[PDB]
């Protein structure tokens, strides 16, 4: 009935952590710190850099001057005013990510105890709110010191994931990774709110798709509806569920309230069935449910969001990445990318969440892993997968490695896991949900998480956990996950990540020896004064591929993305062109989180690379391709010419029609195997639209120049 | 510092009532008798310097200390305080007490004991003032616990004693058929102070990944543990060195980044543990320290001696298994280890002598009994 946002100005007020950690109002406001005007939704470190404390984190080796803030406290504070309640209804102070473990107040009393940065927090502040100015009071304290509180296991020591990550609920990539830096930060980094609501309101609203028949245009859809209904409501409310789409009604049923909780079945007709990008289109339809007095008509809550009739199943192979996704009960071909953090500092993720989800509607994906180490995007990230067609993979918030097996952390998982699930099992795009672990032995993967999956959502799968070498050419997984191939970013984002007197890569002008400057922004977790490691992976692929370094930076430029685009492109190229065998490939970021060099195919500022429109190619609706020669097209959808030419000689290598078949790999004919270093052009025209592609055939090492001139030749790219 | 807290106490005993007197004023306001007792010990060994029992290794004069089970045991002392600069931690550390205890300092209870069988450590720094401290323990009837809690068909009619199933204490102290029905009751093992700076190791779990004897070489992995303030990170460094007779192999220094940290370390020239028989049992002083790295202060050291030595037990109905040390099949052969004292607080005094039993006969392995 009403939201009062208590978004905007606060008032933060941090100090470094005494030996004795700051619980309550009176030991933060006798504490001596330093006291800046705050924004929330957002981050302490943003808010610092607002007052000029700090200097940008994002040049430089200036992430490493964050690192005393990470056992500092933060002090939020403000004043609200206290919206009317009348007899019955409850006042909840709504916190979307309070970031971590933090005390709340109001006017002086404890309202609730946060220790999760990944779900919501709601606390009833009916009682204790006053007349005029309501006093809200938020105590963060350090979380790095809060792993002290623990003991751990051996197998939870020495892993990829920071042993600070271990026993605390947070995001494991905010600690450091291999591409996102280490900002752990604080803060209310999500909304904050006033709820109130009547006594007759809907607790959870959740739908369900039974049945799909996508040609007949028919479906059943569940709705369990779980009301608090006081018992002298009993019989005097009702359950109004309406079904519309484009502003027509096709449903409408009412049905009176005898019980706080019921099942009510839908035998739907004409409405379309919520198909993937590529095999269909994502149909949705506004499903609302609203507590209806029946006689003075008056409408208690209404609960409106958007659904989608489809079906999920996961086929798993095993011995005999061996599973195939069945979407209403057609064999369907995943092609995505896995989500990365969209920003270190997470309260800025909502304003990327638009851009990021049109690179994959440019890149054609119809599937993406929400990687583990990131923390559970929002709602409006799931509703734009619902509008596009985007499948979501969603996994647990858990790093690479293992995690406690005792009660004490098992409870707070499945706290978290329960909150998670009933939030985003309402959306169409997601489809199977994971672990992100390595065994069958652990309580975590195979007990904690299967239970709350068992019980809150049994329609969903849930599971536990050079380029051209037989490592990738040969492996037997069907469905791969994590494909990467590093890429140097562009000059212009090069310009703005490290300092002018650090755009060189080179240090004294030797080539493959990398300055400092370069060595952080390849996510150096801590100052650790070493040459080589993660950076030497793009020297390692420059000089296979192209012959050696291109000491010109333009240069090597071009040869860094070069070699990135024509690995992860052959990749698409060969698990599309094994396609009778092969389930799907989730290839590693299109879009990074932060100044930094990485395997993404696009930078943080919006850089995107050579990858991003090689990939593109290769990733339309039906597509002809080349693998080690045969020319074969591959299909993608439902739906029931093609040019082979040198691009040196001009000869034609191949000219003939084709016939593509539906959810289907239909090769071609066998091309002959030509001599020399060079590439080929693949111009096929489907429906009067045409296309293009390409394939470099031959052996490495190659020219740079020469290559320079061929896809210059070819016409597509720059 | 370790300040030991062992030597004469004063120990009042007296039967347990029907609710089990917990406090320090019920424990000095009850009627008992009031003896000097020795800690680490048994309070059958404390009433039987006193002439109160007899020698209970004599004939039948075991029998005669049944009516002490249903008793209930005061242990007091006073001790001086530590000096306890700002950040420290001062710990009142248990080495066995037995069982059901309430420990006490200066009149505030800092824990309640429930277990026989492991060590008991109470951050006393708050309740501990200058001068004159007093250290107060309470034990109650270990048999009487037996009846807080209904027991299932299957727990009972064992051999064990059903007084043993819902409690955490030696099942032969009730009574076996090797070992007496000595329940006893005490501090039997050592009470001393530790000290902790704000910056000690907790845990120093050293683990063997592979190993070549041949070679002479091993990996071993550390598991390093520790509370370290943040205004105290990226400043510590964690020292490891491994030595054998005075002559290092490794000496690796690493800065303290994380709170907790798995350090891989590459031995050369060093030679794998054996069992009797087999060869030689290597052993090699492991020591870890964390020291500042401006003033050169040492703030806590873990010294210990490891072995480089892997074991897999080779499955194929009981018994179908060989031990696989190092690589090779070894043919077990040794004794089943048992109480060593009715009254275990001598069992310090006996390890000793029954080791050499041990190496005397050459046996390569010891079943420590249940």
């Amino acid at each position: 009935v009403s939201e009062q946002s208590l978004n905007g100005r606060w008032t933060l007020k941090f100090f470094p952590q005494p030996a004795v950690p700051v619980m309550t109002i009176e030991g933060a406001e006798a504490a001596n710190g330093i006291v800046v005007d705050a924004v929330v939704p957002g981050n302490v470190e943003i808010d610092m850099e607002a007052a000029g404390l700090v200097e940008d984190p994002m040049v430089g080796n200036n992430i490493y001057k964050l690192r005393p803030y990470e056992g500092y406290q933060w002090y939020y504070s403000r004043t609200f005013a206290a919206p009317v309640v009348t007899e019955g209804q409850r006042l909840v102070l709504h916190f979307g990510g309070i970031d971590t473990f933090a005390e709340v107040y109001v006017n002086g009393i404890k309202v609730g105890s946060a220790d999760n940065m990944l779900i919501e927090h709601d606390y009833d502040i009916t009682s204790v709110v006053k007349e005029g100015e309501n006093r809200l009071d938020v105590i963060i304290r350090s979380s790095v010191m809060e792993a002290q509180n623990h003991f751990l296991g051996t197998l939870s020591i020495g892993n990829f994931s920071n042993e600070e990550s271990a026993p605390v609920r947070r995001a494991p990539s905010t600690y450091g990774w291999d591409i996102m830096p280490r900002l752990v930060s604080a803060g209310l980094w999500r909304d904050v709110t006033l709820r109130v609501e009547n006594p007759v309101t809907i607790v959870d609203a959740n739908w369900v798709t039974l049945s799909v028949n996508p040609k007949a245009r028919e479906a059943s859809e569940s709705l369990y509806l779980q009301t608090r209904l006081p018992f002298e409501m009993h019989d005097k409310v009702k359950a109004v569920i309406t079904i519309s789409r484009d502003g027509r009604q096709i449903l409408r049923k009412e049905a009176l309230m005898r019980k706080f909780a019921n099942l009510f079945t839908l035998n739907l007709s004409g409405v379309d069935a919520w198909w993937p990008r590529g095999y269909g289109e994502p149909a949705l339809y506004t499903a609302e449910v609203s507590l209806v007095d029946v006689t003075s008509g008056k409408i208690y809550d209404t609960k409106t969001s958007k659904i989608g009739f489809r079906t999920v199943k996961l086929e798993l192979d095993e011995v005999n990445g061996q599973f195939q996704f069945i979407i209403n009960g057609e064999p369907v071909f995943a092609k995505g990318t896995n989500w990365v953090p969209l920003d270190a500092l997470h309260s800025r993720d909502a304003s990327h969440v638009e851009e990021a989800v049109q690179l994959m509607v440019e890149m054609n994906c119809n599937i993406v892993r929400c990687w583990g180490g990131n923390v559970y995007e929002d709602t409006h990230f799931f509703e734009l997968c619902d509008k596009y067609g985007i499948m979501v993979w969603q996994d647990f918030a858990m790093g690479c490695g293992n995690y406690s097996q005792r009660d004490n952390f098992a409870a707070a998982l499945e706290k978290e896991a329960i909150s998670v699930v009933v939030k985003l099992r309402n959306h169409p795009s997601l489809i199977l949900w994971s672990g992100n672990n390595a065994p069958n032995n652990d309580r975590v993967s195979r007990q904690v998480l299967s239970r709350v999956i068992y019980e809150f959502d049994p329609t969903r799968p849930y599971l536990p956990s050079y380029y051209k070498d037989p490592f990738y050419t040969e492996n037997p997984s069907q469905f791969v996950s994590e494909i990467g191939y590093h890429g140097c970013p562009n000059r212009e984002t090069l310009e703005r990540m490290f300092s002018p007197d650090s755009v060189n890569p080179w240090q004294n002008g030797v080539v493959g020896m990398w300055n400092d400057e370069w060595q952080t922004k390849a996510n150096r977790i801590y100052d650790d004064k070493f040459q080589g490691g993660r950076n030497d992976l793009m020297t390692n692929q420059v000089r296979i591929i192209f012959g050696e370094v291109p000491a010109d930076l333009d240069d090597f430029i071009f040869a860094s993305q070069s070699v990135q685009a024509e690995a992860m492109k052959f990749f698409v190229e060969l698990w599309r062109g094994r396609r009778p065998y092969r389930t799907g490939i989730i290839w590693w970021n299109i879009r990074d989180g932060w100044p930094l060099l990485s395997d993404a195919i696009s930078d943080y500022w919006g850089g995107k690379k050579q990858a991003f429109y090689y990939m593109q190619n290769v990733h339309h609706d039906v597509c002809c391709l080349i693998n080690p020669y045969m020319l074969k097209v591959d299909n993608n959808t439902l739906k029931d010419v093609v040019e082979v030419k040198d691009v040196a000689s001009g000869k034609q290598v191949f000219k003939g029609k084709f016939v593509s078949k539906a959810n289907q790999m239909s090769e071609i004919a066998t091309l002959p195997m030509q001599k020399g270093q060079g590439m080929l052009v693949i111009s096929y025209r489907i429906e009067g639209n045409e296309y293009f592609n390409h394939y470099l055939y031959g052996e490495p090492p190659y020219k740079l120049d020469q290559y320079r001139k061929w896809v210059k030749k070819c016409g597509i790219y720059e | 510092s370790e300040q030991s807290l062992n030597g004469r106490w004063t120990l009042k005993f007296f039967p347990q009532p029907a609710v089990p007197v917990m406090t320090i004023e019920g424990a000095e306001a009850a009627n008992g008798i009031v003896v000097d007792a020795v800690v680490p010990g048994n309070v059958e060994i404390d009433m039987e310097a006193a002439g109160l029992v007899e020698d209970p290794m004599v004939g039948n004069n075991i029998y005669k200390l049944r009516p002490y089970e249903g008793y209930q045991w005061y242990y007091s002392r006073t001790f001086a305080a530590p000096v306890v600069t700002e950040g420290q931690r001062l710990v009142l550390h248990f080495g066995g007490i037995d069982t059901f205890a309430e420990v006490y300092v200066n009149g505030i209870k800092v824990g309640s004991a429930d277990n026989m069988l492991i060590e008991h450590d109470y951050d006393i720094t708050s309740v501990v003032k200058e001068g004159e401290n007093r250290l107060d323990v309470i034990i109650r009837s270990s048999v009487m616990e037996a009846q807080n809690h209904f027991l299932g068909t299957l727990s009972i009619g064992n051999f064990s004693n059903e007084e043993s199933a819902p409690v955490r204490r030696a099942p032969s102290t009730y009574g076996w058929d090797i070992m007496p029905r000595l329940v006893s009751a005490g501090l039997w093992r050592d009470v001393t102070l530790r000290v902790e700076n704000p910056v000690t190791i907790v845990d120093a779990n050293w683990v063997t990944l592979s190993v070549n004897p041949k070679a002479r070489e091993a990996s071993e992995s550390l598991y390093l543990q520790t509370r370290l303030p943040f205004e105290m990170h990226d400043k510590v460094k964690a020292v490891i060195t491994i030595s054998r007779d005075g002559r290092q192999i490794l000496r690796k220094e690493a800065l303290m980044r994380k709170f907790a940290n798995l350090f891989t370390l590459n031995l050369s020239g060093v030679d794998a543990w054996w069992p009797r028989g087999y060869g030689e049992p290597a052993l090699y002083t492991a020591e870890v320290s964390l020291v500042d790295v401006t003033s050169g202060k040492i703030y806590d050291t873990k010294t210990s001696k490891i072995g480089f030595r892997t074991v897999k037990l080779e499955l194929d109905q009981p018994g179908q298994f060989q031990f696989i040390i190092n690589g090779e099949p070894v043919f077990a052969k040794g004794t089943n280890w048992v109480p060593l004292d009715a009254l275990h607080s001598r069992d310090a005094s006996h390890v000793e002598e029954a080791v050499q039993l041990m190496v005397e006969m050459n046996c390569n392995i010891v079943r420590c009994w249940g």
